[PDB]
């Protein structure tokens, strides 16, 4: 706070005030003693013949030790006393520079944080300018996505000019404040383009359809143009009220307007990160193993080779797989709904698979049909997924009851094989299953799933191929769609949590440790942080990606033939 | 702010108070030469 030169002028003013009261004391002279005089620093009294005079450590001079005294002797002839071997005056200053041997220990601390801060934006701006230069060079790589990608990398290219710009104005005034200016609004832009990033994310799977070129022109607005607008009123607040320091911006409550809009994205991404992981599956299903092309003949004659194998004529078949419990996967509403059909004429038309474990009352429930009818077959044995895909490419129709699904990969899976599915209206069931791939029916209703048994029987007097197509093309598609979705979402689900908790616990923690254990330890990881923030983001969305590694491993194996 | 910025801050003020010593202890070499 204080400069050099308002030590300069306050010193100017002493010095002043010093010939002043030396002209006072000269205009009426009287007994033999020390004259005033200024010796550069401080003005001395008179002194007696034969006394010490101890003046107070001036107050102009901040960095003086203001509690001590500054110490001279006058002769007893009435002149100061001088320095021995040489004609000038002695004077004592060892208390006014007592705290004064300073040197330099803060010089490791800054040398070490501006040189992680030079490595790891370097870093950054390298593997960045690579990555941009990567996406716009293969012609393979040019779709909406990476273009938000290539915005996301230039506002962190952007970012790190702007400190190189600002450390070296440091290194030689209103220069400095265009410069920070700069950096707060790359700084907001990183930030909304990350929430760009989870809006572009959410809203491939959460609208069913939409038009990419709109959303790319109302992200660059949503990205380059509202930090410009309260980053703009960060300004406008900041320039009227006073004419402040250049890089105290956390002294005053005017962070907070700008710190507010970066938080609002940060709860933003936190509301996008719950939807996608509510409805995307960490892992989907094996597409290299559920494909009826593995299967040989018809399905009519794998069905009646299954049939019977199990011991029954040829009918109608009904499959059943999972856990056997009260509430969830719901074969206790299975077993209510065979009891309903069971009186009925329809009946004696129908087979029904049931496998599975769990409740041990569930399960000798199933035994019990299974003694009680010759259409009935219960397996509570563990079996291979290959006689699972078996079982899919024969049966008729998989009933998936369940209380509650998120993802219903088994639904998936049975389509794939052609089985067509009769399953609750939850969950992940009711956004894959339409009418013209199965029938949906009311949760926990037996009922409503003993009518569609009914609706299902009366369609299999028809040719049911044309059904089956469809399913298999719903479940491809939709299979198809989520692995290109979990591609983006391995990286876009970890760069907004780890931004934003990052930003959230740095802004907790205050600054009040004043370089101490815990403060070098902050400072030492929020640097580190912060400079690799551009290449965190350039491994994620280019270096990592498996469409950007296919090329230039193209690229490599041409220019290496042998 | 972000930590890069408490970083320009404190070497501002750091640099400031390097040149103020600076400063003081040419003036206390003119004292010692008085
Ligand atoms: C050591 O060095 C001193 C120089 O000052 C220094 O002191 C040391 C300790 C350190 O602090 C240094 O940093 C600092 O620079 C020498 O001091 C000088 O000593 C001489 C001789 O004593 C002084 O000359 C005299 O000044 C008297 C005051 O002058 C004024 O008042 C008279 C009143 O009559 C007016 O006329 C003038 O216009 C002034 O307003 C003065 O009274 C003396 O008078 C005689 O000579 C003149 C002609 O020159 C004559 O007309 C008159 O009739 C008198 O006969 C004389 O002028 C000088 O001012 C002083 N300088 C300072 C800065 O103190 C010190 O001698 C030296 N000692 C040794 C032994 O090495
Ligand atoms: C207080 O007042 C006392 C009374 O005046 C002071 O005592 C007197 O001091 C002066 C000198 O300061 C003496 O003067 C004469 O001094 C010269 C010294 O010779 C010189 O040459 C050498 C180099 O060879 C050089 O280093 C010196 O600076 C001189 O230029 C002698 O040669 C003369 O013989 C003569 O002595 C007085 O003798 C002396 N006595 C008096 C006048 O009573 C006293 O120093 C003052 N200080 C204190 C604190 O008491
Ligand atoms: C230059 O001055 C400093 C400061 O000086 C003292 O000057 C005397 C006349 C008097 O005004 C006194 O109040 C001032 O503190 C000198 O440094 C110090 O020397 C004194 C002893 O005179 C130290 O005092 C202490 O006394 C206690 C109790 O007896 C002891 O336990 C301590 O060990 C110590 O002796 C004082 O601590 C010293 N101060 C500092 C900052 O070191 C200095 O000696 C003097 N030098 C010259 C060449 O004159
Ligand atoms: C920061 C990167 C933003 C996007 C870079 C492109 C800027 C505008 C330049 C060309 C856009 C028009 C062409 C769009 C398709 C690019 C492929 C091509 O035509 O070569
Ligand atoms: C031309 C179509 C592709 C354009 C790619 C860059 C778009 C940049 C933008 O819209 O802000
Ligand atoms: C602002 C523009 C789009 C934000 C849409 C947020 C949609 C998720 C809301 C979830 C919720 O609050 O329940
Ligand atoms: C100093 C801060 C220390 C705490 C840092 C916490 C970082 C949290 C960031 C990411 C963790 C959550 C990542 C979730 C990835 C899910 C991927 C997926 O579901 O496919
Ligand atoms: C504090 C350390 C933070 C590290 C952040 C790392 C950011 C990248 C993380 C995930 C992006 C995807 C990583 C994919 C790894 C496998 C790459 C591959 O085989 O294709
Ligand atoms: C001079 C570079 C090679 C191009 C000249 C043509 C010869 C190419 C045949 C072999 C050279 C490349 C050998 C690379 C070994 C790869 C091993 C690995 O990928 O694990
Ligand atoms: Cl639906």
């Amino acid at each position: 706070v204080m400069t050099k030169e308002e030590q300069i002028f306050l010193l100017h003013r002493a010095q002043a005030q010093c010939e002043k009261r030396l002209k006072e004391v000269l205009q009426r002279p009287a007994g033999r003693p020390c004259l005033p005089e200024w010796d550069h620093i401080l003005c001395w009294p008179l002194g007696a013949p034969g006394e010490v005079v101890a003046v107070p450590c001036p107050d102009y001079i901040y960095d003086f030790n203001h509690k001590g005294h500054a110490y001279r002797r006058c002769d007893r002839n009435g002149s100061w006393e001088l320095v021995p071997g040489h004609n000038r005056t002695w004077a004592n200053y060892s208390e006014c520079v007592k705290f004064l041997t300073n040197e330099t220990r803060e010089r490791e601390v800054f040398d070490r944080l501006g040189m992680i801060c030079t490595v790891g934006y370097s870093v950054s701006l390298a593997s960045l300018t690579v990555a941009v230069l990567i996406l716009a060079y293969f012609r393979r790589l040019h779709c909406t996505r990476n273009y938000i990608h290539m915005h996301l990398f230039l506002s962190f290219m952007l970012r790190a000019v702007s400190i190189f710009v600002m450390d070296a104005v440091l290194y030689s005034y209103a220069g400095c404040r265009v410069a920070v200016t700069f950096f707060l609004y790359f700084l907001a832009t990183n930030y909304y383009w990350i929430a760009v990033e989870g809006l572009y994310l959410h809203s491939l799977i959460f609208k069913a359809f939409f038009s990419e070129k709109k959303y790319l022109w109302g992200f660059t607005v949503f990205g380059w143009g509202l930090p410009a607008i309260f980053v703009a009123v960060w300004v406008s607040v900041r320039a009227t009220l006073a004419n402040t320091g250049c890089w105290d911006l956390s002294s005053g409550n005017n962070k907070w307007i700008i710190q507010v809009p970066i938080l609002a994205s940060i709860v933003l991404n936190f509301i996008l990160f719950i939807n996608i992981v509510r409805v995307l599956a960490t892992k989907g299903i094996d597409c290299s193993f559920w494909n009826e092309s593995y299967l040989t003949g018809s399905r009519d004659e794998r069905k009646k080779s299954l049939l019977s194998k199990f011991g029954m004529d040829e009918g109608v078949t009904f499959m059943f797989i999972g856990r056997f419990d009260r509430g969830q996967k719901g074969v206790d509403v299975l077993l209510k709904a065979i009891e309903i059909l069971s009186s009925k004429k329809e009946f004696q038309e129908m087979r029904f698979i049931i496998i599975g474990k769990g409740d041990p009352e569930l399960e000798g429930w199933a035994r019990s049909l299974e003694e009680k009818h010759g259409n009935v077959k219960v397996i509570t044995e563990m079996l291979s997924r290959e006689f699972v895909r078996e079982l899919y490419g024969s049966v008729d129709f998989v009933i998936i009851p369940s209380y509650f699904e998120p993802f219903g990969l088994v639904a998936l899976e049975a389509m794939c094989l052609g089985a067509i599915p009769i399953a609750s209206a939850v969950g992940g069931l009711r956004d894959i299953i339409t009418n013209e791939t199965g029938i949906l029916v009311k949760a926990g209703d037996p009922g409503e799933l003993a009518n569609a048994i009914l609706k299902a029987l009366e369609l299999s007097r028809s040719d049911l191929s044309k059904f089956r197509e469809n399913c298999k093309k719903r479940a491809m598609s939709f299979s198809d769609t989520r692995q290109q979705y979990r591609k983006l979402a391995k990286s876009t689900l970890v760069l907004m949590p780890l931004f934003g908790v990052h930003y959230i616990v740095f802004m907790l923690t205050p600054y009040t440790e004043v370089s101490g254990t815990l403060w070098q330890v902050r400072m030492h990881y929020e640097m580190l942080f912060n400079s690799f923030q551009g290449f965190f983001v350039a491994i994620a969305y280019c270096f990592c990606n498996g469409e950007v590694q296919a090329e230039i491993k193209k690229s490599w194996s041409r220019w290496t033939l042998a | 702010x972000v930590a890069e910025i408490q970083l320009m801050h404190q070497r501002a003020k750091w640099l400031n108070s390097l040149e103020r010593v600076e400063w003081l202890r040419k003036k206390l070499q003119d004292v010692h030469n008085y």
